[PDB]
């Protein structure tokens, strides 16, 4: 079929990961135009509301029943590329296509290291506290 | 919605 | 990176298929002209010249060094529909990609019912002349 | 060249 690395790309894949969403007609925020902003159900459970952006990562919960995804996501993140793309996946160019799962795996790079320095500082701040105590 |  | 059962599709991997091939400078028939013409390596014992269509899966064997493998697989095989692509690749569309995938996975068809088929021909050869040698 |  379709490999399935890339499957994120296209919204009936986005669509079936919101195996349990809270939110259905009658409300804004639907799984079909969640996915249609790009969202992901990554649900747990300390908070089964979670939705990522499968391009640029970005995570967010809390969602009200009126919250438009789309509005939601560029007051979170504006610089998705993602948003940029006005044409049905189908339309895409390979080469359009190609650059855009570029620029997906460099913000995924840039997410873990996010991480990494934060879990980096938070270590750093510990030892320093310990080694203050011993003084 | 808010940011993790 | 791609997909590992898409490569064929990218010229590069197909041309860094012929390993040994003796039609080198000069030749009609150089590993690249081999691959602008969709053809892959993939040599024997008995045919170590052995070459085939990715998308028809064709196969031709008895390479000289003035053949044009355009030409050949136009004489060959003409119905197959690589030779119909005059865009390059990545300025082709998705749809236009997937469609040319579908074919290609139902040309795959054909082709293993085509050699199950020429196993059953021989084993019947097989068992007709033992029969006779029974009579 | 020819067919297999
Ligand atoms: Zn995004
Ligand atoms: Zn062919």
């Amino acid at each position: 079929t379709l490999p399935p690395a890339w499957q994120p790309f296209l919204k009936d894949h986005r669509i079936s990961t919101f195996k349990n969403w809270p939110f259905l007609e009658g409300c804004a925020c639907t799984p079909e135009r969640m996915a249609e902003a790009g969202f992901i159900h990554c649900p747990t459970e300390n908070e089964p509301d979670l939705a990522q952006c499968f391009f640029c990562f970005y995570e967010l919960e809390g969602w009200e029943p009126d919250d438009d995804p789309i509005e939601e996501h560029k007051k979170w993140s504006s610089g998705c590329a993602f948003l940029s793309v006005k044409k049905q996946f189908e339309e895409l160019t390979l080469g359009e296509f190609l650059k855009l799962d570029r620029e997906r795996a460099k913000n995924k790079i840039a997410k873990e290291t996010n991480n990494k320095k934060k879990e980096f500082e938070e270590t750093a701040k510990k030892v320093r506290r310990a080694i203050e105590q011993l003084a | 919605a808010r940011t993790k």
